[PDB]
C-alpha cells in the first residue's frame, strides 16, 4: 500500500501532461519557429481564447494528445 | 544596398548599362522581400509601422532583428516605452499588465530594425547569385543540347530570412 | 504603364509594330488580372467599385493595398468614412459597432489603392517574361528535334499577387 | 467580333478565301460558346431570354456580367425591375419579398451582358490560338518524324469564362 | 445538310465520286445520331414521334431543343396544346396538374425542334473531320515505319450533343 | 581565423585577390553560423550575450562548450556567479532553488564559450571544402556533356555541430 501510493504521487511531480504537439517543416529557420510558437502560445491560451479556430502555415501538422489517467488507479488490489 | 559594381565582371557583361543592372537587382530584392515579408541587408532606422491589433498580450512586429524601439502611439494616445518588454531575436513586444486593442489600424510603432551589412553576407551572396542565375539564360540543334515557379526557386536560399505566417 | 519600349529588344525583334506588342501586353495583363482578381498596376486614384452585401462585421474589400478611402453609400445613404476601421494590408472596412447590409447592390465605394511602379517591380518584369515566353515559343526533322494549363502557366509566376478565393 | 484581318498572316496563308476563315472563327466560337454555356466578347443588348422557374428566391441567369435590366415579365405579368436586387459579378436577381415561380419557360428577361472589346482580351487570344492550333495540323519518313479530346482542349484556354452546371 | 462539296479537297482527293462520299457521310451521320440518342441535323418541321408513356409529371422528349409542338394525342385522344409546360433547354412537357399515361405506344407527338445549321456549326465540323480521319487512315518496311473504340472515338468528339440515358 | 592563405592553391587560383576570397570566406562562416545556431570559431573572451526568460529551472544558454562565466545580471540586479551550476558540455545554467525571471529582455551574461583552432579542426576543413565546391562549380555540347536546397546542402557537413531548435 505505501508503495502503491508513492507511486501514484510520483505522477504529480515527474509526469509531462502535453495538449497539443506541433510538427514542424524542415524547411523553417528556428527563430521563426519560435516567434510563431509564441504567436500561438498568445492567441490560444486561456479559457477567454477559447472555441477558435487554428490556421497552420504549409508544411505543418496538429494533433491532440491526453494523458494516461486511468493508470494511478490501483482499486482492485487497494 | 547592393550595387553593379558587387556583381561580377562576368555577370556584369550582359547588361547594356549599370541602370539596367540596378533594375534587376530591384527586381529581384521585391521578390525576395515579398517573399520573406521585410528588408533584411539594410537598417532602416525610425521606420513607420501602421500595424493592426492582435488583443492578445504579445503584439508581433513584422520584423526579426528589432535593435532599440523609438516610440509607441496606440489609438491616439502614446504608450511609454521603457515598460514594454522588448525582444531582439523574436521582435515581440509584451505589456507586463494589460492587453493590446483589437481594432484594424490603431497601433503605430516607430523602430528601428535589421541586419548590417557586417553580418547580413550570406543574403547579399545569395542575391547575386539568383540575378546571376535569372540573367544567364530537350532542344538539340547541331551539336548543341539542352535539358530541362518563383516559390520554389526562392526557397532555395532565402528560407533563414522568412517570417512564418501568423496563426 | 508597360510600353513595347520597356520589353527586351530580342523580344521586340520577333514583332513588326508597336500595336501587336501593345495588344499581347493588354491580352497578357488582361488575363494576370482577371486570375488574380485585382489589378497590382500603379495605383488608380478615386477608383469607384460597386460591392455586394457581405452581412457580417468586416466588408472584403477585392484589394491588397488600400492607401485612403473617399466616400461610402450604403443602400442610397452616405456614411462617415471617418467612423470606420481600415487595414492597409487587408484591404478591409470594419464598422464600429453593427452589421452590413446583406442584399445585392447596396454598397459602392470610393478609394485610392494599388502597388506603386515603384514597390512593384516584380510584376512587370514577370509579364514581360511571360510575354517573352509567349513570342519565343516529339518532333525530328534532320537535325532539329523538339520533345513536349493557362491557370497553371499563370499560378507559377503570380501566385503571390492572387486574392484567395471568397468562402 | 474576329474577322481574318485579325489572324495572323502565317495563319491567314491556310485558307483559299476570307470565307473559309470566317467559317472556321465561327466554329471555334460556337464550340467555345456551347461549352461556356453564353457569349462573352460581343455586347449584345436587349437579348431575350427564356428561363425556367427555380421556385427559390434569386434567380440565376446565364450571365457571368449583367450591366443592366430593360424590363422582367412573369407568367404574362411584368414586374417592376426598380425593385429586384442586381449583380453584376454572379448575374442573379433576387426578390426582397416572395419566390420566383416553378413552372417551366414562365419568365422572359431582357437584359444587357457581357464583355466589351477593350477588356475581353485574353477571350479573343485564346480564340486566335485554339484556331490557329486547329489549323496548323509515331510516323517516320526518312528524316521526317512525328511522334504524339474537345474537353481537354478547350478546358486548356477557355476554364475563366465557364459557369458551373447548376445544382 | 452535308454535301461532299462541303468536304476539304484533300480529303475529297481520296474518293472516286461523290456517290461514295455521299455513303461514308451517311453512315458516319448515321453513328453519330445513333450514339448521341437524337439528331442534330438542321431543324425538322412538324416531325411525329411516339413515346411510350413515363408514368410522372413530366415527359421526357427525345430533344434537347424543342421549339414548338403543333398536336398532342395520349390514349387515341388529342389534348390542349396550350395548356402544357414546355421548355427549349430541357426539351421536356409538364401536365399542370396529374400524371401522364404508364402504358406503352400510348402518346403521338407531333413537333417542330433541332438545332439550325447557323448555330450547330461544329456539328458538321466534327463530322467532316471524323470523315477525314476515317478516310486518312509496329510495322516497319524499309524506311517507313508505323505505331499504334467506337464508343470511345466518337465520345471523344460528339460529348456535348449526347443526351444521358433515362434512368 | 580563417585567411585565404589556409585556403588550397588550386581552390585559391579560381580568385583574383585575397578581397572576393575573404568575402566568400565571410559569406560562407555567417551562413553555417546562422544554420548551426552559434559560431564554433575561436574562444571569444567574455562575450556579452543578452538572454529572454526561460521561466524553468535551468537556462539554456546558446552555445554547446561553455569554458567559464564572468558575471550574471537578471532585472537590472547582479547575482552571485560561483551560486550557480554550470556545464560545459551542455552550456546551461542551473539555479540551486528557485526559478528564472520568465519576462523578455531580463537576463544579460557574460562568458566564455567556443571551441579554439587546436580542437576544432574539421570545422575549418569542412568551411573550405564548402567555399572551394562553391567556386569550382543535362547540357552537351560536342564532346563535353555534363548532367544534374542550401539547408540540407549545409546539413550534410555541419550536422555535429548544430544546435536543436528549442521546443
Amino acid at each position: 500500500d505505501q508503495a502503491m501510493s508513492k507511486h501514484q504521487a510520483k505522477f504529480f511531480d515527474n509526469g509531462a501532461t502535453v495538449n497539443l504537439v506541433i510538427k514542424h517543416n524542415p524547411m523553417a529557420d528556428p527563430a521563426a519557429v519560435k516567434k510563431w510558437a509564441d504567436e500561438v502560445n498568445s492567441k490560444h491560451a486561456g479559457v477567454d481564447n477559447a472555441w477558435k479556430n487554428l490556421n497552420l502555415y504549409p508544411g505543418a501538422d496538429a494533433e491532440v494528445v491526453g494523458s494516461n489517467l486511468q493508470e494511478i488507479d490501483f482499486k482492485n488490489v487497494r | 544596398e547592393l550595387k553593379p559594381d558587387d556583381l561580377p565582371a562576368k555577370v556584369r557583361g550582359q547588361f547594356a548599362d549599370n541602370t539596367e543592372a540596378q533594375a534587376a537587382i530591384d527586381a529581384v530584392l521585391a521578390a525576395a522581400r515579398r517573399w520573406c515579408g521585410w528588408h533584411v541587408s539594410p537598417v532602416i532606422v525610425d521606420d513607420v509601422m501602421e500595424l493592426d491589433g492582435p488583443g492578445g498580450r504579445v503584439l508581433s512586429l513584422p520584423t526579426l532583428n528589432l535593435v532599440s524601439v523609438s516610440s509607441v502611439v496606440e489609438l491616439g494616445h502614446a504608450l511609454d516605452v521603457s515598460t514594454l518588454d522588448r525582444s531582439r531575436r523574436k521582435g515581440t513586444l509584451t505589456k507586463p499588465y494589460g492587453r493590446w486593442t483589437a481594432r484594424d489600424g490603431a497601433i503605430v510603432v516607430t523602430a528601428t530594425h535589421g541586419f548590417t551589412e557586417a553580418e547580413a553576407a550570406d543574403w547579399r551572396r545569395a542575391v547575386v547569385q539568383l540575378v546571376g542565375q535569372r540573367a544567364q539564360t530537350r532542344k538539340k540543334i547541331d551539336d548543341v543540347e539542352y535539358e530541362w515557379s518563383v516559390d520554389a526557386e526562392l526557397s532555395a536560399v532565402f528560407s533563414p530570412f522568412r517570417i512564418l505566417p501568423s496563426p
